[PDB]
C-alpha cells in the first residue's frame, strides 16, 4: 500500500526498490505572443529515478523534441515517464531490478502500472510523504546536464556523494530531503548557506561540498532553522 | 402459451417470474404459472419468507422441455425439473388448469419491457455462462460468484462471465500502452467483439444477462459485470453506430426497470458519471442519460 511515515525505515531495507518522481518532465515557460495571446515554450526536463538505500539517481534527460506536434502534454508526460521507467527496469540485470517503485505523485500509477504489466511481481506504490525531489533542479550540476542536452540521455549520479561511507543510508536519505526541502523552501538562502564558505569545495565526481562531520552538522542546523525561518515569512509567525 | 406447473407450495415464499412478483402463503392452493409468453428466456425465481438471505431462481425456455417446480425438504428449496413423459405432463397441467390453480403471467398487450430486457439473451449462452450440463434450464443465486471473483472458491457454482480486465495485457498491446488504456476501442472491437463473442449480439446477451442476475438476485459479480461492459463500450472512441444506439436502448429499459429502492446498490456512480458525461460517447445515450438524469439526478 501507501509510503508514509509509519512505514518509513522500509526505504532502507534490502528489498531493491526505486523512487520516481515525474514532476520536471514537462516544464514550460508562458509568455506573451504578438498577438497578445498566452503561449507556452518547453524546456528540458528530466526523470528523477532515485535508490534511497544506495545513493543512485537515474537522471533520464527529457529532451523538447519528444514534444514535438504532440496533444495535451501534461497527460503525455505521465506515460513518456512509465514507459522510460519501464525501458529503465528491463535494461537491468534480473537480480537489480527493483520489487517495489514508489511514485511521489498518485496520477503516475496507473501509467506506470499499464507499463509495468510484465513485471506483476514489482509493485507500484503511492505515498503520503511531501518529498521535495522538485528541487533537484537547484542543483547546479544537474540543472546543468539537463539544461545542454541536445538530445535524450541518461546521466547518472550518485544522490549522496561518499556518505554511505561515514553515515547509514536512513541519514543520508534525510540529509538529502533537508537539503532539498531547503532549496525548495528558499533558493537563494540555501545555496548561501551551502556556498558561502570559499575553503570547502565541491569534488568534481560530486554534487554537495566536501563537509566535515563537524561541517554537516552546522550545515543541518542552519538548514532547519532557514525552513523554520521562511516558514513564518510566509505564515506571519 | 407455457406452463411451469407446481407439485405444491409447502413454504411461504415470495414466487417471481420475469419481472412480476406475488406472495405464496403456507399449504395455499397454489399449482404454479400458466399464459407464459412463448419465444423469450424467462426466470422464475424465490425468496423465503422465513429467510429473506439467498434470492434464487431458475432460468429456462419453454420451448426446450417441460418443466416444473416441487419443493425439497431435505435441501430447502424449491426446485426445477424436467418431466420427460409429454403424456403425463400435458395431463396434470390440464387437470391443475380446471381447478384454477395456476396464477396467470400478467403481460399487459401494450407492454414491452420483457422483450426490451432480454432481446439478445439466449437459454444456449446462459448455459455456458452457468455450467450444469445435465439439465436444460439454469440455477443462478444471490451468492454464485464470478470466476474473475475467484481469480482474485467452487468451479462448479461459479458464473463463467467473460473476464473484461482494463488493465491487463489482454487490453493494452506492447507499445500502444498510453493509447489503448485512454481509448478502449482495439480491446472492444478487435480483442472481445471480433475475438470472443463474435458479434455485439453476444455481447449485448452477456451484459443483459449480468444487468438480470444482478436486479434479480442482488448478484453483486454479475452487477459488476455489467458495468463494466458498459464501460468499456462507453470508453471506446470507435463504436459502430448501430452499437451505440442499441446499447442506448438496452440501458434505457434497465434503468426504466430498475425498483427505485435499490438504486443505491445496483448503480456504480463512478461508471455512470464517467458514460454519461465524460467518456467519448457522453453524447451518444440520449434515451439514457435523459432517464437517468429524471429518476436518479442525486446519484449524479
Ligand atoms: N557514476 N556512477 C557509476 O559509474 C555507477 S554507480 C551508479 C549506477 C547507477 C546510477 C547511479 C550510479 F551512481
Ligand atoms: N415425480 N414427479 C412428478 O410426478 C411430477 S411431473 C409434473 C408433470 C406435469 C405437471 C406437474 C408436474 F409436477
Amino acid at each position: 500500500g501507501a509510503m508514509n511515515s509509519s512505514n518509513y525505515a522500509e526505504l532502507f531495507n534490502n528489498d531493491i526498490k526505486l523512487f520516481v518522481d515525474d514532476t520536471n518532465v514537462y516544464r514550460v515557460t508562458v509568455h506573451k505572443t504578438f498577438e497578445g495571446n498566452v503561449a507556452t515554450k518547453a524546456i528540458n526536463g528530466c526523470i528523477f529515478t532515485l535508490n534511497p538505500k544506495t545513493g543512485h539517481l537515474f537522471l533520464k534527460i527529457i529532451h523538447t523534441s519528444v514534444w514535438a506536434g504532440q496533444k495535451r502534454l501534461s497527460q503525455l508526460a505521465k506515460w513518456k515517464t512509465a514507459e522510460e521507467v519501464s525501458a529503465l527496469v528491463r535494461s537491468l540485470p534480473k537480480e537489480e531490478q527493483p520489487k517495489q517503485i514508489i511514485v511521489t505523485r498518485k496520477a503516475m500509477l496507473d501509467p506506470l502500472e499499464v507499463h509495468m504489466l510484465d513485471f506483476p511481481n514489482i509493485a507500484i506504490r503511492p505515498t503520503e510523504l511531501r518529498l521535495p525531489f522538485s528541487a533537484a533542479m537547484s542543483i547546479d550540476k544537474l540543472s546543468d546536464v539537463v539544461m545542454k542536452a541536445t538530445e535524450p540521455q541518461m546521466v547518472l549520479f550518485n544522490i549522496y556523494d561518499d556518505w554511505l561511507d561515514r553515515i547509514s543510508s536512513y541519514t543520508a536519505f534525510s540529509r538529502l530531503t533537508l537539503l532539498l526541502r531547503a532549496l525548495k523552501t528558499n533558493e537563494e538562502s540555501a545555496k548561501m548557506i551551502l556556498l558561502s564558505d570559499p575553503t570547502i569545495t565541491i569534488k568534481s565526481y560530486h554534487l554537495w561540498p566536501s563537509f566535515t562531520d563537524e561541517q554537516w552538522i552546522t550545515i543541518e542546523s542552519q538548514m532547519r532553522d532557514l525552513i523554520l525561518t521562511e516558514y513564518g515569512r510566509k505564515y506571519n509567525v | 402459451m407455457n406452463t411451469v406447473p407446481f407439485t405444491s407450495a409447502p413454504i411461504e415464499v415470495t414466487i417471481g417470474i420475469d419481472q412480476y412478483s406475488f406472495n405464496v402463503k403456507e399449504n395455499q392452493p397454489f399449482h404454479g404459472i400458466k399464459d407464459i409468453p412463448i419465444g423469450h428466456v424467462h426466470v422464475i425465481h424465490f425468496q423465503h419468507a422465513d429467510n429473506s438471505s439467498m434470492r434464487y431462481g431458475y432460468w429456462f425456455d419453454c420451448r426446450m422441455g417441460n418443466f416444473y417446480i416441487q419443493y425439497d425438504p431435505k435441501d430447502g428449496l424449491y426446485k426445477m425439473m424436467e418431466e420427460r413423459d409429454g403424456a403425463k405432463f400435458e395431463n396434470i397441467v390440464h387437470n391443475f388448469k380446471e381447478r384454477q390453480m395456476m396464477v396467470s403471467y400478467p403481460k399487459i398487450d401494450e407492454d414491452d419491457t420483457w422483450y426490451n430486457l432480454t432481446e439478445f439473451v439466449q437459454m444456449d449462452k446462459i448455459r455456458k455462462i452457468v455450467r450444469k450440463d445435465e439439465n436444460q434450464f439454469s440455477y443462478v443465486d444471490s451468492s454464485m460468484t464470478t470466476v474473475q471473483e475467484n481469480e482474485l472458491s467452487d468451479p462448479a457454482h461459479s458464473l463463467n462471465y467473460t473476464v473484461i480486465n482494463f488493465k491487463s495485457r489482454e487490453a493494452i498491446r506492447p507499445g500502444h500502452e498510453m493509447e489503448d488504456f485512454l481509448d478502449k476501442s482495439y480491446y472492444l472491437n478487435t480483442v472481445m467483439l471480433q475475438g470472443i463473442f463474435k458479434n455485439s449480439s453476444n455481447y449485448f446477451g452477456e451484459l443483459q444477462f449480468a444487468f438480470l442476475n444482478a436486479m434479480f438476485f442482488g448478484n453483486y459479480g454479475s452487477s459488476l459485470q455489467w458495468h463494466a461492459m458498459i464501460e468499456l463500450i462507453c470508453s471506446s472512441a470507435t463504436v459502430p453506430k448501430h452499437m451505440l444506439d442499441k446499447l442506448d436502448e438496452i440501458l434505457y429499459y434497465q434503468i426504466k426497470t430498475l425498483p427505485e429502492q435499490y438504486s443505491d446498490i445496483l448503480l456504480n456512480e463512478r461508471v455512470w458519471n464517467i458514460c454519461l458525461y465524460s467518456s467519448f460517447q457522453k453524447n451518444s445515450l440520449h434515451n439514457t442519460e435523459k432517464i437517468m438524469e429524471n429518476k436518479y439526478p442525486e446519484l449524479l
